[PDB]
DNA sequence: TTAGAGAATTGGAGAGTGTGTTTTTTTTTTTT
DNA sequence: ACACACTCTCCAATTCTCTAA
């Protein structure tokens, strides 16, 4: 430790607010590079430099005050570009070994400190001025390299994640990412991103600008971002008072129910009762030791602890939570997003698609391209501008491209067991983008223009005639798994299914019959494929969280369930004890008034069950087990 | 420059090799070069008197230490257990430079500070003061026998001091504290003495207090560094 | 030693399983139209009661998961063919 | 993962109250008072209950009805508010205290009905005990693997970790308190 | 189905028992107009008290069977009567709002057992006894519902608790990490309890013996209704408990300790203004009011007038109140006169100048016999502020 | 396509070990 | 003699893999 801490001091010293470099500072930073060139795989030199806080202590003063020496400026920039490179790229993965895990965490800690240190607007200002000078040349390879490393420096600074677990800030407060983003605006560096994105000859930089822009907007979804306006202050104030009111009210109500359930006399007042005629697990009647009031809602299991699960038996879970940034940041982001869509989207997408098609040996990350089209199409649609603003993406090639990518991800998720989690994440991203394409063609039907309506019919015609889009949903439902994907994937999949069936039904109405890739089609025959009992199990799992599901989610799932049960007459497939337990809890909750469709559907299907049970007593056995299609149909025959 | 406090607490800073060596050289040079208003060397006389009587204990005045080498005087009350260690190491080799045979009599020499300006009253101590050098006054009421303590063995003695009578308000009650005397400080006092005590304020856990109060509350004591009658 | 009890297929097809189930409901009564909620409460009450006969260790939801898994085995189908129709 | 929504709403609204409450004359009252906390000796900010009342009755009522559950979130609001304005050593911590409460209760009315609720009483002092330092948040060093554990918050008995985040350690007892980076507060009984 | 319930160790039906109590409420008119307790039910609906007294003699005169069952099995019968009352109270007046369920307090009018004659045969029966209060504890909080929170992921759960035992979770159901759930003391739900000590009264003792004592526990509403030295009649359940040999070990002694679980206890205007106005307007009222004092004393009228004037006093710098002195031989009626006037005024006090006196004239500080903490004892002169203080052997 | 048998890894049920635990004589100040 | 804290072991439950119904 002491060796580096002693030698690194050579760069200079600070006098009040004036920084004085040493006369061999350049040779000194060259020695720091020589240290890094012979660093250990644990990244020990980087941890030592971080402990010595060289970047915060000397490099920021050198860049702010001594940048007139362009060779020294170049040396400092490249040094900190190597130092700031994200930990996942340095180690190659999050390490399995505890020693390397500790080193990774420590390196990432120093990177977090560097990100906080970089928040000074003066650095971005100098960087933007330098970059503004470089682009005026219409240059040497070293000039291009300086542009490259400037872009990569801000990329690396943005890339290292914020520790929301450390910050624990309330909504509308600024995180480290938020403050740094605001500093980008305050420096004017954003204007250069829009120049680079809009200028045609800068296509080589546009691929980097895509990563920069997509890194900035991560915390804000485009729909709520499009929602913002100057009156939001009073809106949030009044709404928060209302939210606090209902929260307090709910706790009061629940308390009183518990208070009435408990007896009034103290916990040692005693007593004992025999439930005459109710036999035990043993040969004789049950003896009950608890208070008299408890028998009003008795179930024998109330005394039991839950079953202890094995470690490897646990399902997947979310590592993320919804947020909103400070109103200043929200307004700035909305302006930037509007200006990017206005000036840059189609040109940048054409450039990025060109690079992804041409430059396959370079292994560029396609997920950013899909993220950007998924984000900006949603923003454009939320603002309901003319479809011309997103013209480039409105073509069949996008559907085929994302289908082959999504099916590749699906096949890899199945085959490449060692990376199935990441393949599932990639597949989920692709599904999200595809849902936006469907929403876009649906929206232009309700436009006033016949030309775009005809274009919509052309796209939808190809999508429904070809096999892949109508087969894909069944392929995903067939291989959904609790370890493989969290429930968010299932929500997206079933909602996309409802939208696909809606547009399919509307398209089938155009002619006496639809012919498809070759066979005469039948909508009811296609829906019969979803009568697989595994699909119903997934639907029931999604239904357990109906109070936490969105209103749109609940509408979509209940609509599809009623259609499948009623019109296909497959009703007996829903006669299940797990479902009946959920129905019992549903009808017991006093909040049932909010869920009229669900309770009426539940009472309807239970009516069918009790009507059958009155005739046939075997239903009480069938209720324990899942049905094959033949059994579902045979139960009505008896 | 030694004053360049950056990225580190002072305790960590003086642990570093560079700062430790600068502090060591500065105190040694101060010992050899310090002069009185007459142009007399002060510490030549004082060291020679210490050696002639075999007393093995060196007293320094805070005021002229500050007047000549303020940076060390600035650190000293903030990290006493560090700077006092460095000071002991520096003084022994000056003694051996002047008197090369003195290692026959002793192998360690203790530096003791005096006239520290930041005096505090014995009831105004707070958690703000923990692990710093302080000065107080009071009268001794309890005093153990001198006992040997492990380290090798050295003398150890424990005392209890309370506010001087007539400095408490009329009709109310006095506060008190415990202090520890080590090596040549033992039998520097006896019961009923009024003394001036300079030391380090220090705290540690005690289960009896936690069980008596019900809250995780610690016990405290003073490590003596210089004792003198008023 | 370590004679841990657990609910396997042979226990599930024992008398306290499907046979007891077949006979528990022939004494019950149900109210039907506009009373489906109460009928469901009664049904679940008897079902929790029956399940506790078969294996008094698990909670009711955990027991249902075990039965849902264990229903796959051919051993219970050999008994199901008797419970359905007649022995 | 889990969050106490009622507490979070109180934190947000109390911060807005401190930053928006103008005086009878026009300046933000508690913004001016907050500047005294720069001094080393000062830790506690006094808030008037009637001033709190003028902002919204719902907030006033919630604070009184939910005090013990909500109290640590008010301290975080003040911490944030002061940190914005002027430079202070970041290890320092701040406290909120309320007065001008509209009502008073007798000693014999204090009963287990109102455990945790904001209350005001009066009486005559008979005896008063010494000052001591009390631990509020500990820092521990795990000796068998040389890893630090931070912000171990205390309750009535002294509590500590027994197994560390570093999995190869297999320790149970060898932990050392950092009495230099732990933080304490003054405590007194009467 | 509630009709199937029968009390353990016996053969009494719960539902039938509840019905019989409701018939009693709907029928019992006062034997000396709707039923008597129906009047109180209508009143308590608007008054807002949480409890209903019932006299056992009315139950007995209505039905011998129900009375026998009550005395035999109070632990199971009394909660049933609670339920019966609350059903009627909410079947009627359904729009009335009340914070708690009504408690029923059966009470027996007069002592049935001497506290020297309680026997092992009485355990868990409803009994009534009488005596003199000696000491009252400080108020004790008592747990009702424990609140557990996960250290790892902040998930929370509540545990209803079982005759003093808490069912501590082994694992957090959300995050599947063992031994991670912690009890949060000040978020749990508590109740009030108090311990009272009582002694047999001096009249019913055997000659020359010392008196016996018992321990009473009082919960919720009743928790502060008596003070030392006064006398009461109490009805309760006679409980018995084992005790442990040492705080660490789990062995118990073979001889049990008994206490009373208290259920009920009893201690043993313009018209006036117009009368006072007319009386004050009558002549020689000063003589009449003076004459009213101490009828045992036949002639000392002007002394009575002076005492009357002291009781009336001046009004409010300068001392507005009056001080009087009585002198002469011992054995004269002056001490009786002091004791008479002492009993006429609310803020009065009485003591002697002798050192044997019960309360001193001087304030002092002493250690509490219970906590051994200091307490400030003010003297009779301070306590009688804005009042009269009588002093004997001055 | 659905289900059972043979081999490998891992949790925890259970046992063993170490340790802790009112009642008398003499002085001092101030009340008499 | 009767309770905590700690260390350690062997039995068999859960999943991978190959095979038949
Ligand atoms: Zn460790
Ligand atoms: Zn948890």
């Amino acid at each position: 430790n002491c060796e580096l801490l002693a030698t690194c001091s050579a760069l200079g010293y600070l006098e009040g607010d004036t920084y004085h470099k040493e006369p061999d500072c350049l040779e000194s930073v060259k020695d720091l590079i020589r240290y890094l060139r012979h660093e250990d795989e644990t990244r020990d030199v980087r941890q030592q430099l971080g402990a010595a806080q060289i970047l915060q202590s000397d490099l920021l003063p050198i860049l702010t005050q001594h940048h007139q020496d362009k060779p020294l400026f170049d040396a400092v920039i490249r040094l900190m570009v190597n130092l700031t490179q994200p930990a996942l790229l340095c180690f190659g993965n999050l390490p399995k070994e505890p020693s390397f895990r500790h080193h990774f965490l420590q390196v990432l800690t120093y990177l977090q400190a560097y990100k906080e240190a970089f928040a000074s607007e003066k650095a971005f200002g100098v960087l933007s001025e330098t970059l503004y000078e470089l682009l005026q040349l219409g240059r040497q390879e070293e000039d291009n390299l300086l542009i490259e490393r400037i872009l990569l420096l801000v990329r690396n600074i943005l890339h290292v994640p914020a520790d929301l677990d450390q910050e624990k800030k309330i909504d509308d407060d600024a995180s480290a990412h938020d403050q740094l983003l605001w500093a980008i605006h305050l420096s004017g560096l954003d204007d250069l991103l829009l120049f680079l994105a809009s200028s045609s000859a800068e296509e080589q930089w546009s691929l980097h600008v895509l990563e920069i822009v997509s890194l900035m907007f991560r915390d804000q979804n485009p729909e709520q971002l499009a929602g913002v306006g100057q009156g939001r202050l009073a809106q949030e104030r009044s709404a928060d008072f209302a939210e606090l009111e209902v929260l307090r009210q709910r706790e009061m109500a629940e308390k009183k129910t518990r208070a009435l359930q408990r007896g009034n006399r103290h916990s040692r007042f005693g007593g004992s009762y025999i439930v005459q005629g109710l036999k035990s697990i043993g040969e004789r009647d049950l003896i009950f030791h608890k208070g008299l009031h408890n028998l009003r809602n008795y179930s024998s299991d109330l005394g039991k602890q839950p079953k202890k699960v094995p470690k490897r038996r646990q399902a997947a879970r979310e590592l993320s939570i919804q947020r909103r940034s400070a109103l200043n940041v929200r307004l700035f982001l909305r302006d930037f997003c509007s200006e990017f869509l206005e000036n840059c989207y189609n040109r940048l997408m054409g450039s990025v698609k060109d690079h992804l098609l041409r430059e396959k040996a370079q292994q560029h990350d396609e997920t950013y391209y899909m993220w950007a089209l998924a984000f900006f199409m949603a923003f454009n649609r939320a603002a309901s501008f003319r479809p011309g603003l997103v013209s480039e993406t409105l073509s069949v090639r996008t559907f085929h491209f994302i289908e082959q990518n999504l099916t590749n991800y699906y096949e890899m998720m199945l085959t490449d067991r060692k990376e199935a989690a990441s393949w599932a994440r990639r597949m989920h991203l692709a599904l999200k983008a595809y849902q936006e394409l469907l929403a876009t063609v649906n929206e232009m039907d309700i436009s006033p223009d016949e030309a775009v309506r005809e274009s919509s019919r052309i796209i939808k015609n190809n999508i429904f005639y070809v096999m892949e889009y109508r087969e894909l949903f069944l392929a995903l439902f067939r291989k959904f798994d609790e370890r493989c994907q969290p429930r968010s994937f299932l929500r997206d999949l079933v909602e996309t299914t409802h939208l696909f069936l809606k547009m399919l039904e509307r398209f089938c109405r155009s002619r006496g019959n639809l012919v498809v890739q070759e066979k005469e089609f039948n909508f009811l025959d296609y829906l019969k494929r979803f009568a697989c009992s595994t699909v119903v199990r997934a639907y029931v799992l999604l239904l357990r969280s109906y109070q936490q599901n969105s209103a749109h989610t609940n509408h979509c799932i209940v609509k599809m369930l009623h259609r499948l049960a009623h019109d296909l007459k497959m009703e007996a497939l829903l006669f299940q004890l797990s479902v009946f337990c959920l129905f019992n809890r549903l009808l017991s909750d006093p909040a049932a008034g909010a869920y009229k469709e669900l309770v009426t559907f539940a009472k309807y299907i239970l009516g069918k069950f009790f009507a059958l049970a009155a005739v046939n007593q075997k239903a009480f056995v069938e209720l324990l087990f899942w049905k094959n299609t033949a059994v579902v149909r045979e139960m009505t025959e008896g | 420059n030694l004053e360049d406090l950056k990225g580190h607490s002072v305790r960590e800073w003086v642990s570093m090799a560079g700062p430790r060596l600068e502090i060591h050289h500065r105190f040694k040079n101060f010992l050899r070069t310090h002069v009185d208003s007459h142009g007399h060397n002060v510490f030549k006389e004082r060291i020679s008197d210490m050696c002639k009587e075999n007393r093995e204990s060196l007293v320094v005045n805070y005021e002229d230490l500050a007047a000549r080498e303020h940076v060390l005087a600035y650190f000293l009350p903030e990290a006493p257990a560090e700077l006092l260690q460095i000071f002991d190491e520096a003084a022994l080799e000056v003694v051996l430079a002047m008197y090369p045979k003195y290692d026959r009599i002793t192998n360690h020499i203790h530096v003791r500070i005096s006239h520290l300006p930041l005096v505090e009253e014995l009831r105004s101590l707070r958690q703000l003061h923990l692990n710093q050098l302080i000065r107080t006054s009071g009268v001794v009421t309890s005093c153990t026998g001198v006992l040997p303590q492990l380290s090798i063995y050295q003398n150890y003695q424990r005392i209890r001091i309370q506010e001087s009578p007539g400095k408490v308000a009329a009709g109310r009650l006095p506060r008190s504290k415990d202090a520890i005397l080590l090596a040549d400080l033992v039998d520097s006092c006896k019961p009923g003495d009024e003394i001036e005590l300079t030391g380090i304020y220090h705290n540690n856990y005690d289960g009896s207090l936690n069980t008596a109060n019900g809250f995780p509350v610690f016990a405290t004591v003073i490590l003596a560094n210089h004792v003198a009658k008023k | 030693k370590r004679n841990i009890p657990k609910l396997d297929a042979q226990r599930l097809i024992s008398e306290r399983g499907l046979p007891a189930l077949r006979h528990v409901f022939d004494k019950a009564k149900f109210k039907g139209k506009g009373h489906e909620a109460e009928d469901l409460k009664m049904l679940i009450r008897h079902m929790e009661h029956w399940a506790h006969r078969l294996f008094p260790k698990l909670q009711f939801e955990d027991f249902i998961d075990r039965v849902e898994y264990l229903g796959s085995k051919k051993e219970v189908q050999t008994c199901l063919k008797r419970i359905r129709l007649d022995l | 993962e889990v969050r106490d929504e009622v507490a979070e709403k109180c934190q947000k609204l109390f911060l807005d109250f401190l930053e928006e409450f103008q005086s009878s004359d026009g300046e933000i009252k508690y913004l001016q008072l907050a500047e005294e906390l720069i001094r080393p000796e000062r830790n506690t900010l006094v808030v008037s209950f009637v001033d709190l009342e003028q902002f919204n009755q719902q907030l006033s009522t919630t604070i009184q009805e939910e005090f013990y559950r909500v109290y640590p979130y008010l301290c975080r609001a003040l911490k944030t508010f002061v940190k914005d304005r002027k430079e202070i050593p970041l290890a320092k911590d701040f406290y909120v205290a309320f007065q001008d409460l509209p009502t008073r209760h007798k000693i014999r009315e204090l009963t287990s009905s109102r455990i945790g609720l904001l209350t005001r009483i009066s009486g005559q002092v008979v005896r008063t005990h010494p000052v001591h330092p009390e631990l509020v948040s500990g820092t521990f060093l795990c000796l068998d693997c040389q890893t630090v554990i931070r912000d171990v918050e205390q309750q009535f008995k002294y509590t500590q970790p027994n197994i560390c985040r570093n999995p190869v350690c297999a320790n149970r007892r060898r932990f050392l308190l950092d009495t230099n980076k732990s933080r304490f507060v003054d405590f007194q009984k009467v | 189905l509630g009709q199937k319930l029968v009390i353990w160790g016996t053969d009494v039906n719960v539902a039938a028992c509840k019905e019989n109590f409701q018939r009693f409420l709907q029928r019992f008119i006062d034997p000396l107009t709707e039923p008597l307790y129906m009047q109180r039910l209508g009143e308590i609906n608007v008054i807002g008290e949480p409890f209903l007294n019932v006299n056992c003699e009315h139950i007995k005169s209505f039905d011998k069977n129900l009375y026998r069952q009550l005395i035999s099995y109070p632990q199971e019968v009394i909660p049933t009567f609670d339920m019966a009352v609350n059903e009627i109270f909410f079947d009627r007046y359904p729009d009335s709002i009340l914070e708690h369920q009504i408690q029923v307090r059966p009470f027996n009018a007069l002592k049935t057992k001497n506290m020297r004659n309680l026997n092992p045969e009485d355990i868990d029966q409803l009994i009534t006894i009488s005596g003199m209060v000696i000491r009252t504890s400080q108020l004790i909080p008592e747990m009702q519902e424990a609140f557990f929170q996960c250290q790892v992921c902040a998930h929370t759960t509540r545990v209803e608790m079982d005759r003093g035992r808490i069912a501590e979770p082994s694992v957090c159901g959300r995050c599947h990490t063992t031994h991670s759930m912690a009890l949060i003391h000040n978020r749990s739900l508590f109740s009030d309890k108090q311990m009272i000590k009582l002694q047999e009264s001096p009249e019913d003792m055997p000659a020359g013996q010392t008196p016996h004592t018992v321990i009473l526990f009082a919960h919720n509403d009743l928790v502060d209704k008596v003070q030392p030295g006064d006398r009461v009649n109490v009805t309760g359940i006679y409980r018995a408990v084992p005790i442990r040999v040492n705080p660490r070990v789990s062995n118990v002694k073979s001889v049990y300790k008994t206490h009373i679980d208290v259920i009920h206890y009893r201690k043993t205007s313009e018209k006036r203004v117009e009368l006072l106005k007319e009386l004050s307007r009558k002549p020689d009222i000063y003589e009449r009011l003076a004459s009213a004092l101490a009828p045992s004393i036949y002639e000392h009228e002007d002394i009575k007038k002076g005492i009357l004037l002291q009781l009336f006093g001046g009004t409010r710098k300068f001392r507005a109140e009056i001080n009087i002195l009585l002198c002469g031989d011992p054995g004269t009626s002056k001490s009786q006169l002091l004791q008479y006037v002492y009993n006429l005024v609310p803020r009065g006090q009485y003591t002697s100048g002798k050192g044997s006196s019960a309360v001193g004239l001087t304030a002092y500080v002493m250690k509490d016999p219970e906590t051994r903490q200091l307490v400030l004892q003010t003297g009779a002169l301070v306590l009688s502020d804005n009042g009269i203080c009588c002093i004997d052997e001055f």
